[PDB]
């Protein structure tokens, strides 16, 4: 699956 | 004897847990508020602390020295396999042992053991967080120890998914000798190895902590009604 919301906290 | 490159790991560790944690606890206003007195009435209040906490150890983790050099895959394994963990070291900071429980400013924000309990988790966890928890407190670790041991808990060779394992063992090693070197700077052996097999054994103690919580979060988060009341950050971030 995809992490589009820990994506965007990781800058 | 501690170098010019341990001297600023430790002043970048440092820097980032200030910038992260907030010992007046203030944001705590805009959670859910708790409920004492269906029958889980703290889950929505936990699951925005739980929540607020993961954002706070992913900001930590993106200022160790080391960690940007990973690719975003490697820094979502670490993190996802991570985060419990350290949501659990660094509430110590707030745990007190007058009555086993994390007090943070007020009533309202001070949570024991039924606490936990109102949110789902049953002793077979509780119990061995609260004596992590005491062990934990007694090792009277300086703010130094307590920034270099969740750096080292974060980047750990040995977390399923990892790709570049090589790269996350050479950046652990390097905060790893930090902490040696620190450990040796201020205690005479032989209570610096003590200290610092103590120290090792409480990430061995997590890792165990971390499959128990894993079991009983599948066990809850299956549940519609339970998953309804988290945040999408935990759903996220938790869910594998
Ligand atoms: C919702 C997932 C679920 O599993 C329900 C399904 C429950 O999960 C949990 C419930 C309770 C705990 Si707790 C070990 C008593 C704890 C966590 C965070 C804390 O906050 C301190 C600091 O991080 C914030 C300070 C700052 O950064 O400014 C404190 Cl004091 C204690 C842990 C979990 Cl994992």
């Amino acid at each position: 699956k995809n992490h589009p919301m820990l994506m965007n906290l990781l800058k | 004897k501690l170098s010019e490159e341990q001297q600023h790991i430790i002043a970048i560790l440092l820097d980032a847990h200030h910038k992260t944690y907030d010992p007046t606890y203030a944001d705590f206003r805009d959670f859910r508020p708790p409920v004492r007195m269906s029958p889980l009435s703290m889950l929505p209040h936990l699951a925005d602390l739980v929540s607020y906490s993961i954002q706070k150890v992913i900001g930590f983790a993106k200022m160790i020295p080391g960690f940007r050099d990973l690719t975003s895959d490697d820094q979502i394994v670490l993190l996802k396999s991570s985060a419990i963990e350290v949501i659990m070291l660094r509430s110590n900071q707030s745990f007190t042992m007058d009555d086993m429980s994390w007090d943070c400013g007020s009533q309202d924000y001070k949570y024991d053991v039924t606490d936990v309990s109102k949110a789902g988790h049953t002793l077979e966890l509780i119990e061995p967080l609260i004596k992590f928890q005491v062990g934990l407190k007694k090792l009277n670790l300086h703010e130094e120890e307590h920034v270099l041991l969740m750096a080292i808990c974060i980047v750990s060779p040995d977390r399923p998914g990892v790709q570049d394992a090589k790269l996350v063992e050479a950046i652990q090693d390097r905060l790893s000798n930090t902490l040696q070197t620190y450990i040796r700077c201020r205690h005479p052996p032989p209570g610096s190895h003590q200290l610092y097999a103590k120290m090792i054994q409480k990430l061995a103690d997590l890792r165990s902590l971390n499959e128990e919580h894993s079991k009983q979060y599948r066990s809850l988060s299956f549940q519609p009604e339970n998953s309804m009341k988290l945040t999408p950050l935990v759903l996220e971030v938790f869910g594998n």
